[PDB]
């Protein structure tokens, strides 16, 4: 290259960097994808037991 | 955090349990009685406050002492998971609604005085006076969370 307007330098190269990404929770994949239509949501639960039977 | 959110609990047959069908009449063991839906005070558009359960006398208004105890109302109009009467009736209105007298096995876990408390041990005499049954042998149920 050139150094000023009369004189000149010796090049090189390039250095860089980038930071760093964490992907662990992403890699043992919880979450299930559900393509949508709209922007509203509805889920219903429902739950049955058991009793304590006496005598008579 | 909060969102629109609606349950349901129960159902009509566990109020009453057992029931004596008449071979002439599928409909002599209940009385049809005139009753006030909303009060007179709340405006229009306000919940009943009445449930199914309540201890009511003859005349339709809802049970207060055992002495006044003349049967059980199970209209179909106040059974749990209905909500949408809300506004149809102004104050004051009068509407019929079906009572159960006669010929009953009633549950007594879910009866109940004008303000929710529980039947008295005397007021289990009026009721059996019409023929029926008081009965606590109900096994109950147990949801998630619980042993067993």
């Amino acid at each position: 290259m050139q150094n000023g307007d009369f004189q000149i330098l010796d090049y090189t190269g390039l250095i860089s960097t980038m930071p760093r990404v964490d992907t662990l929770l992403q890699s043992m994949n919880l979450f299930t994808e559900h393509f949508g239509r709209t922007t509203v949501a509805r889920i219903e639960r429902l739950d049955d037991g058991a009793g304590d039977i006496k005598a008579v | 955090a909060k969102a629109h959110v609606a349950t349901l609990e129960g159902n009509y047959s566990d109020i009453v349990l057992g029931r004596v069908v008449a071979f002439g009449d599928t409909g002599w063991n209940f009385k049809e009685v005139d009753m006030t839906f909303i009060a007179d005070d709340a405006d229009a558009d306000s919940k009943t406050t009445l449930f199914a359960g309540v201890l009511v006398g003859e005349d339709g208004t809802p049970a207060t002492a055992a002495a006044g105890v003349f049967g059980v109302l199970v209209d179909r109009k106040v059974l749990p998971g209905v909500d949408h009467y809300i506004g149809v009736f102004e104050p004051g209105e009068k509407v019929p609604m079906v009572l159960a007298v006669r010929g009953l096995t009633l549950n007594q876990l879910k009866l109940k005085y004008a303000d929710g408390t529980a039947i008295d041990a005397a007021g289990i005499q009026a009721l059996e006076a019409q023929g029926n049954q008081v009965t606590d042998k109900i096994v109950g149920t147990q949801f998630i969370g619980s042993v067993l």
